[PDB]
């Protein structure tokens, strides 16, 4: 997923909050950093670890849902892409 | 069980 991408301020700070530097990422990098954010903030359920809690987290504001499952791949990519701007470039 | 990390890796890396 080499899609060249520039997050909107809120996703961007979400990513920067766990140490990302740039304004301009591949989709791959975004996914790496987003998974890290979720683990670093301890948003995943301990027992059913595909479940992610977003209530009173920043992640809830971006995604507009209180919880979601990582198994919902299309929904996940939809909720990401619409916090994201696709550049006119590789 | 499956780790969250493992679930997340399946999204696409």
């Amino acid at each position: 997923q080499e899609t060249l991408v520039r997050p909107k301020p809120l996703l961007l700070k979400l990513l920067k909050s766990v140490g990302a530097q740039k304004d301009t990422y591949t989709m791959k990098e975004v996914l790496f950093y987003l998974g890290q954010y979720i683990m670093t903030k301890r948003l995943y359920d301990e027992k059913q670890q595909h479940i992610v809690y977003c209530s009173n987290d920043l992640l809830g504001d971006l995604f507009g849902v209180p919880s979601f499952s990582v198994k919902e791949h299309r929904k996940i990519y939809t909720m990401i892409y619409r916090n994201l701007v696709v550049v006119n470039q590789q | 069980a499956t780790s969250f990390a493992e679930y997340w890796a399946l999204l696409x890396p």
